[PDB]
Order: C-alpha cells, then structure tokens, then sequence
C-alpha cells in the first residue's frame, strides 16, 4: 500500500527503484520482534491469538 | 452587637435515595461546562 | 393548533405540520417534492418541530438490530400526542404566569398594606409621596396585565378541552 | 411516591447530567471520566449546531444514538 | 517518509465505538489558489467533483488556534498528543511563517456517508517552497 | 470489464449510476476502474452529468441526455404568488376587502385547466410551463392555507390570508396572528418554549 502511492502519481517516466521505501517499514520488524519477546504479549492479528 | 450562635453535636439516622430533578442538578451546579477544550494551549496548557 | 405554530415556529412550519398530516407517513424525499423550500430550511423547521410533539418519527430497521446508520425515517403526525402536549405546555405557562402574579404582590405587601390602610379614602395625595404611587402605578398595571394575558391563554386553553 | 419534587417520573432521563468534581476524576494524564465529559459535550455541540445549521434525519439519528452510547459508557462501559 | 510514515501512524486508530481516519501529506504538485486546493480534494476523494463549490468557506484563521483545537481534539480523544508531530511537520515544511486554510463549509460532503461523527481538514499553503500540507480527521462509527 | 459497467448503466438505464456504487456489485480494483471511465469519457459513451439527487458526486451516464427534477432556484417564491393573485381574482373584485358576497350560484372558483393557460399568458422565460404539477404546486397553497380546495378538482382562495393588507379590535382571535404587537422587555411575559 504504499508501493502504489508513487505508480498512481506523476512523473510517470521518472522511474523509482523501489528499494528506498524499504526501511520506512523495516523498522517494525526491528521494533515488533523486540516488543513482543520484552513485553511477553502476543497480539498475531493474522492468527488470532492473544 | 453578635448574634448567640449554637451547635448540636448531631448524628445520621438514615439515608434517603432518589434521583435528581433538571433542578437539583443546576441548584448545586458552580459551572455549565460547554466547550470540549481542556487547555487553552497558548497560555502554557492551563485549564480552560 | 396549526396556527399557534405558525405563529411561533414561523409560517413555513405551518407547512410542514399539514403536508405531513395528510401524506400521513411522509418521508424527506417525498417533502422538498410537495415543499417548495431549501432542503437545509426543510431540515432545520423540521428539526425545530420534532421536539415538540407535532411530529414522531418512524423508523424502518433494515438491518437485523434497529440501527440509523443504514435507515430511512418516516413522519406520521399524531393527534393526541401533539395535543396532550400542548394542552399542558399551555396549562403550565397558565400557571406559571399566576406565580409570577403572586410573587409579585407578596413582595410588594408593604405597599398594598399601605395602600390599603392609610389611604381608604383620600387617595388624591395617598397620604404619601409620589415616588411610590408611580411605583404603584407599575404593579397594578401588571397585575392587570396579567389577568389580560390570562384570559387570551385560557381561550387557546380550552379548546384542547373538548 | 410523587410528594417529593424530584418524585416525577421523567427526572430518570438524562437532560441535565452533573459534571463530577475533579476531585472524583483528577489529572495524573487525563482521566477516563474527563475524556468521557468532553465526548458527551462534542456530541451535544454537534447536535445543538447541527439542529439549526440543517442536518439530515438519517444523520442526526446517529449522532444522537452515538450521544447515548457515550452516556451509557459513561455509567456502565460494559 | 519514515517520520511521515510515524506522525500518519499517529492520526490512524479507533477507539471503543469509534474510528478516525486521518493523515498529514506534503507535496508541491488568493484568486489563483482557488483552483489549486481542490484538485487536492478531487484527488483526495476520486468520487466527488469539488469543481462546483467554488466560492467555498475558507475560514482563514490564525494556524495557532487550528492546531489548538487540532491538539484538543487529541486530547479529546485519549491520545496524549506527541509534540514531536508538531517539529516534523514543521520540519518539511517551515511551519512558521505559513498561512492555513480550512474547507469546512455549511454542509461537507460527508455528511451523506454512513456512520460519519465529525472531521478536522487542514490547509497549509507554503510560498517558498509550494509545500500544501493536507491535514485530514475523519471520525466515524463503527 | 468494459462491458459489465455498461450493464450496470444499463441497470440504471435512466439516471445515472455513481462510481463508488460500482464496487456494490464488482469490488474490484479501485484504481483499474478509476482510470477506465477516464478512457470511457474519451470513448465518448459516456458523460459526467450532475445530480438531480443530493448533489457532490460522480454521476456518470452514456449518452442518453435524460434527467429529472429545478433544485429549487428561489424564483419561484415569486412566481406562486401572482398564481395565488389570480385565483383570488375569480372570487369576488378585491375592492371590497377595505365587503359584498354571493350566493352558491356565482362561481368564485377557477378549475387548474384555467390558471395553466393564464400562467402562459402571463408566460415566465421558464424551460416547461407544464401543466400535472401546477396542480401540486397549488398544493403547497392548500399547505401554506392560502387557498382551500374545492369541486374535488379545483381551488379559491380562502377568507383569512386575504388579510394579509396590513374599529374595536376583538378579544383575542388566535387567527389573526399577523397584528398581534410586541413589547419592550417586561418580566410578566409568557413564551412556548419554557415548558423545556
């Protein structure tokens, strides 16, 4: 959902690699991993577990 | 001059229940809260 | 009745009460098509109309639970319902306004104390000073005009009587 | 039992409601009850402008089924 | 950005029987900026031409006393408000010396959708660097 | 996927349809669809008419150039009145109201199919001038009590907003609320919306 934010919107011919909107999300798998094992919760939305 | 003022030392013998009126609830009212603003935020966060 | 809210509500909720009396289960799509005003002056002299009885307002569940969030209202107009209303919104104000008369002639009674014992004849100079018959003046003018207001409300009164 | 002024049945429908003292609710970091009184005083905002700027039936019936859920939170919250 | 990505973070939650859906957008792309705002709304609703309402109500009031209420409102809704928001947002954008606007006319296009509460939209032209904030609440019920 | 919102056009058939009705039935993608009609404009099939309905969006249909009712432009205040005007006329001559009348063999009356002709004669730059809803915008003057009806059919003005001009006054008639007075603010007043 954010691939599609610059591909919707102009400069259509100005290319983009793709890779540079990677640690604007990376670091949740940084701060989810280390939250869930300091925390002890287990909040899986996908799984359905609390 | 000054008035003879007395006191009975006195104690509760019940409790009485009931609801409000529209005019209970005004009666011991000292403000009509009628803004949703908490703070006025340029004089350093202070009730409003 | 139709009339005592044209008075008040203005004449344009007058139009609503009837074009809502005999379509009888009327809806907002069905009023601004036998209305001629602007539909956010329908929703306003509407919205002043409903919180007297004139109008209910039928619902239609059209989900499982009764929810507005996915609903269209209706509009019935109730005979007894908006009469018993203002039968007594009438019946208060009748009363309330010979509370206000007698409020006003037990705070005055020092007056109409000496206005009744020092003064059972000679009422040309009152025994007094013209600073308070003036003031005298301006109670049994309003305790007049009380009464006045009395008989024009207990007209309108006693129709919902019958 | 109606000798008493307050006896009268529609005194159990809330038109006025009493703000608590800030002594019940204090501020440590708002309370839970004095977020509550400022949601119950937009919405009764929404609904008193809404009643004369014109708004719609189907809309203001949500706002005011929303206002009494947030009353009926305010009491209960279960 | 990663701190744009925080602060819409921030503005994107629902509470017990409620939901508000918000964010803050900066991006280059007052007789000519008439026009200029409300290719942002078409773009910001694709279901709704704003071509009509031309001669709208743009309350242009002070930026202090928006993002009061704007703070209020958070506030208002259990959210403790984080002031670094405020820095960031000034940070891309040089918050200061800017004018703001606001659409909120007698009756907004949402007063139809289902479930709609309340909104907060904020305008926030730039000269110097043509940067339009779009600061959007949308509270709704579910 | 062109032709299947040609259907839902089709399904609307009259009207038009709105573009978020459209993932009613197809949710697919919200973009795909976006920039399809973009290019269905450019087909020249379909167009962007606006809303006879609450107004604000999207209303697209193909080229059939079929709408309905006009928003209420506040002309017609206007146009009513000098209606209400000349169905008075028919009653009695209007000299008399500063007061003869007839017996039930004068027709002070004046049937629909009379007032539609006259309101051509007295011809408005309007788009229609049609007659089967003169006969309901008459109808918001029998709301409005400026006229009643009569016959089953037709309609006259009624007595009370002939007084609309403005001797012992009489004790307190609620109909005529129009000469009633105010007064400067006293205590002893009496208002409805107390009772609250």
């Amino acid at each position: 959902l954010s691939i599609d934010k610059v591909l919707k919107k102009p400069n259509r011919a100005m290319e983009y690699d793709a890779l540079l909107s990677i640690n604007v999300h990376s670091n949740n798998i940084t701060s989810g991993l280390n939250r869930a094992i300091s925390t002890g919760n287990w909040s899986l939305k996908r799984f359905k577990m609390e | 001059k000054e008035v003879v003022v007395s006191e009975t030392p006195k104690r509760i013998k019940g409790l009485e229940f009931s609801a409000l009126s529209a005019a209970d609830i005004v009666a011991q009212s000292e403000v009509e809260v009628s803004t949703r603003d908490l703070f006025d935020l340029e004089k350093d966060r202070a009730p409003k | 009745y139709e009339y005592v809210i044209a008075s008040t509500l203005g004449p344009s909720a007058m139009r609503l009460s009837r074009c809502i009396r005999d379509n009888k289960l009327v809806s907002e799509k069905i009023i601004n098509s036998t209305a001629l005003m602007k539909e956010k002056d329908i929703r306003s002299t509407l919205a002043s109309l409903i919180r007297y009885n004139s109008v209910e307002i039928q619902e239609v569940p059209r989900t499982a639970d009764r929810s507005a969030s996915r609903a269209v209202f209706l509009f019935r107009c109730k005979e007894t319902h908006s009469y018993n209303f203002m039968r007594q919104n009438l019946e208060w104000n009748m009363a309330n306004l010979l509370f206000k008369k007698e409020k006003l002639k037990q705070e005055n009674s020092t007056l109409l104390k000496k206005a009744n014992r020092d003064d059972v004849k000679g009422r040309e100079n009152e025994l007094l000073l013209p600073s308070e018959l003036n003031q005298l003046k301006m109670v049994n003018e309003r305790e007049l005009n009380v009464f006045a207001r009395l008989s024009r409300l207990l007209s309108l009164w006693e129709v919902f009587q019958m | 039992d109606a000798t008493v002024p307050s006896g009268r049945p529609e005194t159990y429908i809330w038109r006025y409601l009493p703000a608590p003292p800030v002594c019940i609710r204090p501020s440590v970091n708002e309370d839970d009850l004095t977020v509550k009184l400022t949601e119950i005083v937009w919405t009764s905002s929404l609904i008193k402008a809404g009643l004369d700027k014109g708004i719609s039936i189907n809309n203001m019936m949500e706002h005011w089924d929303y206002l009494q859920l947030t009353v009926a939170m305010y009491i209960n919250s279960d | 950005e990663l701190d744009i990505e925080r602060v819409n973070q921030t503005l994107n939650f629902e509470t017990n029987d409620c939901k508000i859906v918000g964010s803050c957008d900066i991006f280059t792309t007052s007789r000519k900026i008439f026009a200029y705002l409300i290719a942002i709304l078409n773009a910001s609703y694709p279901d709704h031409d704003f071509s009509s309402v031309e001669p709208t109500d743009f309350v242009k009031t002070s930026l202090k006393t928006f993002i009061s209420k704007f703070e209020n409102t958070l506030y208002s809704l259990g959210r403790q408000p984080e002031e670094w928001v405020w820095e960031v947002i000034n940070s891309h954008m040089t918050l200061s010396d800017c004018v703001l606007f606001q659409y909120s006319p007698s009756n907004s296009f949402l007063e139809d959708e289902p479930g709609y509460l309340w909104n907060l939209i904020g305008f926030l032209y730039n000269r110097k660097r043509k940067r339009v904030a779009y600061l959007y609440l949308i509270c709704s019920r579910l | 996927e062109e032709a299947l919102v040609y259907s839902y056009i089709e399904a609307s058939g009259r009207e038009g349809i709105w573009s978020k009705t459209i993932k009613a039935r197809t949710n697919l993608h919200q973009h795909v669809v976006l920039k399809c009609l973009k290019s269905l404009e450019s087909q020249r099939y379909v167009k962007s008419v606006k809303s006879v309905k609450f107004p604000t969006r999207k209303i697209y249909m193909l080229y059939s150039l079929q709408p309905s009712v006009e928003l209420d432009i506040e002309f017609i205040n206007s146009l009513l009145t000098i209606v209400w005007r000349f169905i008075s006329e028919n009653t009695f001559p209007n000299g008399f109201k500063n007061n003869v009348f007839y017996a039930p063999n004068v027709k002070n009356y004046s049937t629909t199919q009379e007032i539609l002709e006259f309101i051509t004669a007295a011809q408005v730059a309007n788009v229609e001038l049609t007659p089967s809803n003169i006969r309901s915008l008459c109808e918001v003057l029998v709301y409005d009590d400026k006229l009643e009806k009569v016959t089953h059919d037709c309609y006259r003005v009624t007595l009370e907003s002939i007084l609309q001009m403005n001797k012992a006054l009489e004790d307190e008639e609620e109909f005529s609320i129009f000469n009633y007075f105010k007064m400067f603010p006293a205590s002893k007043h009496d208002k409805e919306v107390v009772y609250f």
